[PDB]
């Protein structure tokens, strides 16, 4: 049976305010009786400006109704803050959120309020819940945003030590491991080799990078991630294509890895994007009539669906 | 006209291939394939004189989304409680929907949509999710808000439009209060800075002529820090200190974040700053928007991320990017000194096989088959195929016709700066900043004979515009509203 906060003792002083509508609103929520007695309340807390407990008390209640409402997320930081509450509490409430399935913009952002104001020595305990969530969700897209905000901004701090970047790319090589085809964790590996200011930038490292993503490649040769990687990687730092095309023809049909003697079964040929190469080396050698040729066989036959856009390229040739 | 843009039942369809590779993200694709794939083989191509018996029929069902709208629009069951922040939202992707196909609102609905958008209206600037005694402002409902009474206003004292422009102090205020040095903004107060907030800020500043040099530093170099390696755009960028030493993608290219960082840089080359805006790569970001195409298998729909599923609200946001990528390398090209860049009819036929829900049911467009209809999709499922009816291209022509039409002695009071020295330098450089911002926003123009109506002229939906995604006969009228012009 449901308590109206009219009959309850601790908000007797509170005059709650209606939601100001209008008479007929369009796009109106048949609100429930729980949620609209809550927000009637709250309007009324916002407007005296109230911090107290009963307000954070409320907050909580409504954002279990509603994850999405970003002006009580707002109200209920300035409560956490303003009364001097335990933010690792507060943080520990997130982690029961995000069992109960309660998430959103604002959930994230929520979280990513505490960990700035926290400022915690080190967030080695905060990186490892990000990896732990993100095994449901390998993709979640604002898990991956807020993993780069978390190293990004405490790196900026100095708080992440070597052997912290280490483990990164030992955790997002497993990542990998278990899918190729995660396009996240590919943009991560990027930050973690190339993007970020601390990555180191010698022969041995373009080496090793390059051993990877060729690796990658003859893993799973269709694989759009490891392709728009490699040619990211090469366009970046400035390195020609031709070098490399004896471990890219195969798929057109040294001291570098190469496919497979007889290539993996179910791997049609050729690969498009590694036709995309081709023409791409050949306008490196300035051989715009053999390029307009891979352009012209993209847009006919291979990959007909950018029909358009392989001939466009191909008329650039001209 | 159709020589580069394949239908889908005229292509073979094979699935993705696996390379003996088994993975998670293989396993939802080829769930994916199945789904899409045996409904177009239950649909009859619409690109037949006579459609096939015994097999759905794929015409677009104009009166059954008109009817999905309207229940959705005079009451969400309690169940939508998720949606009572985005309460704007749920207007936008209503009327837009509305003007798309065709359908007129009477006057007194009208009236009530603007009533309650003005109650969403806070005093000291900008409009929230809902109304101004339960909502703080936020720059995702100020965007949809003003677009939807540009939408459902009008000039009167009724019209809502004077009220906004009795509001441009106070919104500018609001949105330099949002603003970061970096040049981000947050979405609103402890709000979250990502190139969504940019775009719904600069779309607003344009319509309301409220720009000024103060509220754009360093946002040019924000948004073209987002671009990845993939040639999209990420959500945002971090800004490394020693304004910033360097400023690094926080994230993948996404089909969300490349269309409002388009459309953000896009918005910005129309101001006249010296060295302004900051370049990005155009050639990278039209080749990410082609790749997102998915294969005939998959009913040529786009996809927002590599490796992900296909989505119909990104016919919109990767469809609807295309012209401003198209656009941006067409200015290189020209600097330095045609067939559809993306398939416009395999994207239609996605729409009409896949992305309308069954027939006889609720109506509406969706996500993909199996997925339920919302709002959201339904509006960007029509915004994208509105973008593949018609050919919309940004012709320099008609914005040089604007400018010799344009008054500069007409407009509404100039915006008082925040800073002393924040506003533009002398009337001449303001008022040639307000006719090439309002120029080039009347610059897009749909094409003579690029019109593609696939399955027959009673597909046609209205043409919407690049970058505002409203109604070009909306666009014009509003904007000459707030610049005084007629
Ligand atoms: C009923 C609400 C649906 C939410 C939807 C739209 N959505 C949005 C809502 C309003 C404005 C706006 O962007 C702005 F402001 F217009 F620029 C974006 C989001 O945030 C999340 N989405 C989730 C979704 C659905 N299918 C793919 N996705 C991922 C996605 C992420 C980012 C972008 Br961007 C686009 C898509
Ligand atoms: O698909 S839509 O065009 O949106 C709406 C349906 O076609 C309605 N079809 C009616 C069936 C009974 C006779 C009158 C027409
Ligand atoms: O005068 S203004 O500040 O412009 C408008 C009112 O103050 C808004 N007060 C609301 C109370 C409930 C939470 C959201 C704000
Ligand atoms: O105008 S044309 O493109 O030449 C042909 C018409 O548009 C075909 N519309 C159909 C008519 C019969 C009912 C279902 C729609
Ligand atoms: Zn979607």
């Amino acid at each position: 049976t449901y308590i109206p906060m009219s009959q309850r003792r601790s908000w007797a002083d509170v005059k709650p305010i209606m939601q100001d509508d209008g008479p007929n609103p369009v796009v109106p929520i048949m609100y429930s009786e729980e949620y609209k007695d809550a927000m009637d309340y709250f309007r009324a807390i916002a407007a005296k400006e109230e911090k107290s407990e009963r307000a954070l008390e409320l907050t909580e209640i409504i954002v279990r109704m509603n994850p999405a409402h970003y002006t009580v997320w707002q109200y209920r930081f300035s409560l956490l803050t303003s009364l001097n509450k335990s933010l690792e509490d507060e943080l520990r409430l997130m982690n029961e959120f995000a069992v109960q399935n309660l998430k959103s913009y604002q959930v994230w952002h929520h979280r990513l309020l505490l960990l700035d104001r926290i400022s915690p020595q080190d967030p080695v305990s905060e990186i490892e819940y990000i990896h732990g969530s993100l095994l449901p969700d390998p993709k979640n897209y604002h898990t991956w945003a807020y993993l780069h905000w978390l190293y990004s901004h405490f790196s900026t701090l100095g708080r992440i030590s070597e052997a912290q970047w280490g483990s990164e790319l030992d955790w997002c090589n497993e990542m990998l491991r278990v899918d190729g085809r995660n396009n996240s964790a590919w943009g991560w590996r990027w930050y973690l080799r190339v993007s970020r200011p601390g990555a180191e930038t010698s022969s041995r490292s373009l080496q090793d990078e390059l051993i990877y993503i060729l690796k990658s490649i003859h893993l799973i040769p269709h694989n759009v991630s490891a392709w728009n990687y490699l040619r990211g990687f090469l366009k970046h730092f400035s390195l020609p294509l031709v070098p490399i095309l004896p471990a890219i023809l195969p798929y057109t049909a040294f001291g570098f890895p190469m496919p497979s003697d007889p290539l993996p079964e179910d791997t049609p040929l050729p690969v498009p994007l590694a036709l995309e190469y081709l023409a791409d080396s050949f306008i490196e050698q300035n051989r715009v009539d053999d390029a307009a040729k891979v352009f012209e066989k993209l847009s006919s036959e291979y990959d007909q669906m950018r029909a358009g856009y392989w001939e466009f390229r191909r008329r650039e040739c001209a | 006209a159709t020589e580069f843009t394949p239908s889908v039942y005229s292509l073979v369809s094979k699935p993705l291939p696996s390379n003996s590779r088994p993975s998670a993200t293989l396993d939802e694709q080829a769930e994916t394939e199945d789904l899409i794939s045996q409904l177009f083989d239950l649909t009859a191509d619409p690109n037949a004189l006579v459609s096939e018996h015994g097999k759905r029929y794929s015409g677009l069902r104009k009166q059954e989304h008109t009817q999905f709208l309207a229940s959705s629009f005079f009451q969400l069951p309690g169940k939508f409680v998720s949606l009572d922040a985005s309460r704007p939202w749920l207007v936008f992707w209503t009327v837009h929907s509305l003007d798309l196909l065709g359908v007129a609102l009477d006057q007194g609905t009208k009236d009530r949509v603007v009533s309650t958008l003005l109650h969403f209206l806070s005093p000291k600037g900008g409009f929230g999710g809902g109304p101004a005694n339960s909502q703080i402002p936020h720059l995702l409902p100020t965007y949809a808000s003003v677009c939807s009474l540009a939408i459902a206003g009008n000039d009167s004292s009724t019209g809502g439009w004077k009220d906004l422009a009795a509001a441009r102090q106070s919104i500018y205020e609001f949105f330099m209060r949002c603003k970061r040095p970096d040049g981000g903004f947050v979405v609103c107060e402890g709000g979250e800075v990502d190139v969504r907030g940019t775009y719904c800020l600069l779309v607003v500043a344009t319509l309301l002529d409220i720009i000024t040099p103060e509220l754009l530093h360093n946002v040019d170099k924000f948004v073209s820090a987002c671009q990845t390696y993939e040639g999209g755009f990420a959500c945002a960028s971090f800004p490394f200190p020693s304004e910033p030493s360097c400023r690094v993608s926080m994230a993948e290219a996404h089909g969300g974040y490349t269309s409002c960082s388009l459309n953000s840089h896009f918005l910005l080359t129309s101001v006249p700053l010296p060295s302004f805006p900051l370049s990005i790569d155009a050639n990278a970001a039209l080749r990410w928007t082609v790749l997102q195409q998915g294969e005939p298998i998959e009913g040529g729909g786009f996809r927002g991320r590599t490796n992900k599923l296909v989505d119909g609200c990104y016919s919109w946001w990767v469809g609807g990017g295309a012209p401003v990528a198209e656009e941006l390398v067409r200015r290189e090209k020209s600097r330095k000194v045609i067939p559809p860049i993306f398939n416009r009819v395999a994207l239609q036929e996605f729409t009409l096989v896949a992305a309308q829900q069954d027939p006889g049911s609720t109506g509406g467009l969706r996500d993909k088959p199996g997925k339920r209809p919302d709002q959201y999709h339904t509006c960007n499922n029509l915004s994208g195929l509105s973008i593949a009816q018609h050919k919309m291209s940004h012709s320099p022509s008609t914005v040089s016709s604007n400018r010799l039409k344009f008054d500069a002695s007409k407009g509404l009071p100039a915006v008082k700066p925040v800073a002393p020295g924040g506003g533009w330098k002398n009337e001449d450089e303001r008022q040639n900043a307000r006719r090439e911002i309002w120029a080039n926003a009347l610059g897009w123009i749909e094409e003579e004979g690029g019109e593609i109506i696939v399955g027959g002229k009673d597909n046609r939906i209205n043409t919407t515009t690049p970058v505002f995604n409203i109604l070009g006969l909306r666009l014009k009228p509003f904007i000459n509203y707030f610049y005084c012009q007629e």
